[PDB]
């Protein structure tokens, strides 16, 4: 229940649950797939 | 871009990898396998230890030199001292294992050289001494040190005569044996399976090697100018399905 | 650092040796990384021994 | 003695057979560990569980 | 329910007050194996028995005091009492230990109430209004230095600011490492020849430090903190063997030498009422 | 969701822990890459690790 | 024909007969089983030697006299020693296992005397110089040899005194825990079955001993008149169901 | 009705009103009958 009007009022907002380093851990533009060879 | 030359073998909790691997040999086509029961005589359930054996144990390394004869190991004596795998060994009356065998050796491209890296099944050795002079016990048990075919003829030991093969046999023609070679050119590592190859379900793992492994210089190393005038082998070898059986004291083996 | 708590060591060795063609000379050197697998769980948020202060800054 | 680039660097010397490379424990929050982005965010932590991952790059 | 059954004259082939208590059974015996009974209902459910009720009302864990002073010249913040600290631990005062150790293994949430009352022992014109500042200093994070370092700045560390005369009270999950904490452990934390034996080594929680926010006042001013703690979603495993003899120690089992017989002797005879 | 999935044996061409780090990526390798695992869950959701916890006190 | 009294329990390549039981206990009314994956931590793959392990050892013998106070053993310290089950131990940094305890002493229908056979779960000792004096490590892993309660106190021994368990409680109330009686008009065995009980699903063997056994003469040994006054006691125990993970190198303990 | 997010944060937990004796009480093995003799 929200006792106030704005939005800033309210509680802490719930865990994202999203979650997708890959565009900080591969950030690569052809796609590498793990087991095939790094570099052809 | 899978390529013939890179590979992984994970076994236990020990990985290997080459990047310049010339395949794999699996001995006479057999890849390791469990003892049936159509083939069981013993009674006694066996003990699989798994994991705790399958591992890759590392050997002490040599070094190739202008001078080098050959070395030979034997399986299972090679690894009677490894982890738990050589406990097993002298605590069951009878064990049996197939092995992954890797020898490594690297160069660049300036060097030369080629080893022979073949498997014998029964290397029964010859004693130098001729007539019927028999090769004592710790001759033929030199443990992970392996003999070195440069070493001098010593008493109750073994012939270390390399065009002979330790036997009578000429070394021209020990490539009927599963065998790999490491042609600095080529190849850097040598793998060879080796199924679990004897006459009787299961043996003694101590009164009875299986197999000799053995690495022989042929095509001379030839190093570059000013290198230093040697490499070192490393030998990798794991025991693969592993099984042992008649469970009691311990065995106490000579020297 | 716990000892109850604790993890183990991490060592390296030659398995044969490094050999560097002709024409070149001394050392060579690996550069390491670190980072977590997806495994991985921190839990029990705390601050940091990393960072302190004896005055308020200004600007 | 003093913080480098070198520290960041393994070095590796040309025909030693087998000897030791480098060696550490594991305490991901403290020692060589502890500025790296794993350590430095383990430290907002009191707990860890999980699988590390170590790599080398050879150059 | 039934708490007994009628039964009448017995003349059977079938004894069952005759057992072997050598097999480590107790054998479930009841009234009516062994004289005639008549019906009776129990009337009651044992609802003040559950763990969850034995553990669950707040016990004083832990007594503790700071004061409110110049702190001018002092080289010593923490030895002055100008903000003590507390290694958390549920072992420092026995009436709960002895409950809580009636069990091997013991799982739950805390809820701790923390009173705070202050005393003038020596002329002052007034009673000051101060707020204490109770913070979970967790091992791995700085500990304090003096009564007002960074450190209570408590950044990403829990803390709580009430005023003393009332309570504060929180609660937090279980934070154990395992999966239950451990009572007893009858082991070390390596192997080493002469590394402490117990759980000391085990219930490594951390502590908790308390200090005044206020500055200083013309006269001193003693707050003396109490912590108790009540468990709430108890899960306790393994009964043991009530404690007999005094504790001596948090975290050993340890008793005192030349103790004294814990069980009375009776005054007279075996055969005595 | 499993932490770790049971893996045995391996003697492949396919080799996923040799990469090059000099492309920027850090690529996801796990424990069953490199030795033989055992099915284990995760039993946890990194709840307290989200940025709204992290700057939320 | 069954009796409660004649039993017969196998395991591996061991058996044991009794003639005179009093049935058995199993700790909490649970049978040892292995580490479900639901319950799993750690990502190795264990390993389950079976029957080279889970067979039983039978420990050196005890004498009970009309002086003896009680002996006291912990697991799985007293197996340290015993075959493969002890290098396993030392090999690997984690193990987990349940026992069978066989504890046997006979006599005649002219003598009596009664044993209290116990298992406790975390038996943390206490230290005879009161306060917060520790343990000792070696104090507190016997081994084979147990502790015996009779001895003298030591420095950084436990404290010896029977009525108080060694930690500050009664022992009439030991009953609490899994037991089993020895009346030697009864009762020849005790036979307690304990599954594995801890609070993480796998542990150290080495840090941290999960029970200790207890074997404490309650009714004085008392015998035939000219008798020899004295009995042995032997105690057999055999780890049922043991796993071992985390292979490596082979602890060094004190001592 | 919880106000409060964190479940460690509800009050005590209701009666177990489970109860089983047997465990501590007749651990043995083999089931023993009451009335039946002890040893056979
Ligand atoms: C502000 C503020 C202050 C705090 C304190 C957080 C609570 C942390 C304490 C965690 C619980 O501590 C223990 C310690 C020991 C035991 C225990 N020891 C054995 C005898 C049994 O249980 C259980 C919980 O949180 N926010």
């Amino acid at each position: 229940i929200n006792y106030y009007k704005d939005a800033a009022s309210t509680s802490s907002a719930g865990q994202s649950l999203s979650m997708d380093p890959s565009k900080f851990t591969e950030p690569v533009k052809d796609l590498m797939l793990k087991g095939a060879p790094a570099l052809n | 871009g899978y390529s013939d030359r890179v590979q992984q073998i994970t076994l236990g909790n020990s990985t290997i990898t080459t990047q310049e691997a010339a395949n794999a040999v699996v001995c006479y086509a057999e890849w390791p396998e469990y003892l049936p029961d159509v083939d069981a005589s013993d009674v006694n359930k066996t003990s699989k230890p798994d994991t705790s054996v399958c591992r890759f144990y590392t050997l002490d390394s040599k070094t190739w030199t202008t001078g080098s004869k050959g070395w030979c190991w034997k399986l299972p004596d090679a690894l009677k001292d490894m982890g738990v795998f050589g406990q097993n060994m002298f605590f069951h009356s009878l064990g049996r294992s197939g092995y992954t065998v890797h020898v490594q050796c690297n160069a660049t491209k300036f060097h030369s050289g080629c080893l022979l890296v073949v498997v014998i099944p029964e290397h029964q050795l010859a004693s130098h001494e001729g007539g019927n002079v028999s090769v004592k016990y710790t001759f033929t048990h030199p443990g992970e040190r392996g003999i070195d075919l440069s070493s001098a003829n010593e008493v109750g030991g073994p012939v270390k005569d390399v065009l002979y093969n330790m036997n009578g046999t000429l070394l021209g023609n020990l490539l009927i044996f599963p065998h790999q070679f490491i042609n600095l050119r080529t190849n850097n590592t040598a793998t060879i399976v080796i199924p679990y190859i004897n006459s009787v379900p299961i043996d003694s793992m101590t009164r009875h090697n299986n197999v000799s492994l053995m690495v022989i210089p042929i095509a001379p190393l030839t190093v570059p100018t000013g290198a230093t005038p040697s490499l070192p082998i490393t030998v990798t070898i794991a025991p693969m399905c592993t099984e042992f059986s008649g469970i009691r004291s311990k065995s106490i083996v000579p020297q | 650092p716990d000892t109850y708590t604790s993890a183990g060591f991490l060592s390296c060795w030659y398995q044969t040796s490094l050999i560097l063609p002709p024409e070149t000379t001394g050392q060579v050197y690996l550069l390491s990384f670190i980072s977590a697998c997806p495994d991985f769980k921190l839990r029990l948020m705390k601050d940091t021994q990393t960072i302190s202060q004896t005055v308020a800054l200004t600007e | 003695t003093k913080d480098e680039v070198n520290s960041y660097l393994i070095p590796l010397n040309a025909n030693r057979q087998n000897e030791q490379v480098f060696g550490t424990n594991l305490f991901i929050g403290d020692g060589v560990f502890k500025t790296t982005l794993l350590g430095e965010i383990v430290q907002y932590y009191t707990h860890w569980s999980g699988s590390l991952r170590f790599s080398l790059m050879y150059t | 329910t039934v708490a007994s059954i009628s039964s009448g004259p017995k003349h059977t082939q079938k004894v069952p007050i005759l057992t072997a208590n050598e097999t480590g059974a107790t054998m479930p015996v009841l009234p009516s194996d062994s004289i005639e009974t008549r019906t009776t209902y129990m009337h009651f459910n044992g609802s003040e028995t559950d763990v969850e009720c034995f553990l669950g009302r707040a016990a004083c864990v832990h007594v503790t005091e700071i004061q409110n002073k110049d702190a001018t010249g002092i080289d010593n913040h923490r030895e002055a009492k100008l903000f003590n600290d507390w290694k958390i631990n549920l072992s420092s005062l026995v009436q709960l230990r002895k409950k809580l150790e009636l069990f091997t293994y013991v799982r739950f949430d805390s809820e701790y109430t923390i009173l705070a009352t202050a005393s003038q022992p020596d002329s002052a014109n007034y009673s000051s209004n101060l707020v204490v500042q109770a913070m979970y200093v967790p091992p791995g994070a700085p500990n304090p230095k003096e009564w007002d370092d960074y450190t209570w700045q408590s950044a990403s560390n829990p803390s709580v600011f009430f005023k003393v005369g009332d309570t504060s009270r929180f609660s937090v999950p279980y934070v154990g490492l395992a999966s239950a904490y451990n009572c007893f452990y009858d082991g070390y934390s390596h192997d080493d020849a002469e590394t402490q034996y117990g759980i000391t080594v085990l219930n490594h929680m951390g502590g908790m430090a308390f200090r005044i926010v206020n500055e200083h006042d013309e006269h001193k001013t003693l707050v003396k903190i109490r912590v108790y703690h009540r468990a709430k979603h108890v899960e306790a495993w393994i009964p043991r063997a009530p404690r007999a003899l005094p504790y001596t120690s948090i975290g050993r089992t340890n008793y005192p030498k030349n103790t004294e017989p814990v069980i009375k002797k009776r005054k007279g005879d075996i055969k005595s009422y």
